[PDB]
């Protein structure tokens, strides 16, 4: 059922959350977004207000290249944001992979 | 049912491990 | 719990599942989408062909052209393609929600 | 923790009921 969810929202908005955990910081969700033309991963946590942590370390200096011409500076550095800016966010990332 | 995506397999990399 | 991952679908993406069931149809999700400006209630069916039954039945006539001014003529017809192209689909539903 | 979004109200709608 829970797998269901996830694997709908796979196909439909390019956004697979592997994980979600909670801790003293707050509430996470291990995200992975993308296609063929680029894949990025991060964490959403929130607090209210939503911080995002991109996981950069595993990937390859090939894929951080075409990435960096996709994507606007701002999204390689840790970001906080209001919880009503969401959608924007994922509105932005989604179309710069495409890109 | 709904297939598999090259995003599943994600699930299993070393850089969602470390949450500090 | 799954309740949270139906939570931040519908901030990120805009997209709320309300249900899911399985019919000797197929699978199926009572689906609501989008925001203030323009919200649209159907079925995502899954058999792997896909059927989007649009519920226009309980809709308000000001709320329909609304939608007609902002939503093409197909969305307001019931529909059946592939699974690759439902990303695509979401990008018609999402764009044109927000005119 | 989220907030309820305006879409949860649908959930309860008449529409949603018939599955024919």
């Amino acid at each position: 059922t829970i797998e269901i969810i996830k694997d709908l929202f796979e196909h439909l908005c390019g956004v697979r959350v592997h994980r979600t955990y909670e801790d003293d910081t707050g509430l996470w969700f291990d995200t992975s977004q993308g296609s063929k033309n680029g894949i990025m991963d991060y964490k959403l946590g929130f607090v209210t207000e939503v911080i995002y942590v991109p996981l950069l370390k595993q990937r390859t200096a090939e894929e951080l290249q075409e990435l960096q011409k996709k994507l606007p500076d701002y999204l390689f550095e840790t970001l906080s944001f209001p919880l009503r800016s969401l959608n924007q966010f994922y509105i932005k990332m989604s179309k710069s992979l495409n890109k | 049912y709904i297939p598999p995506t090259i995003l599943t397999k994600r699930r299993n990399m070393e850089s969602f491990n470390d949450c500090k």
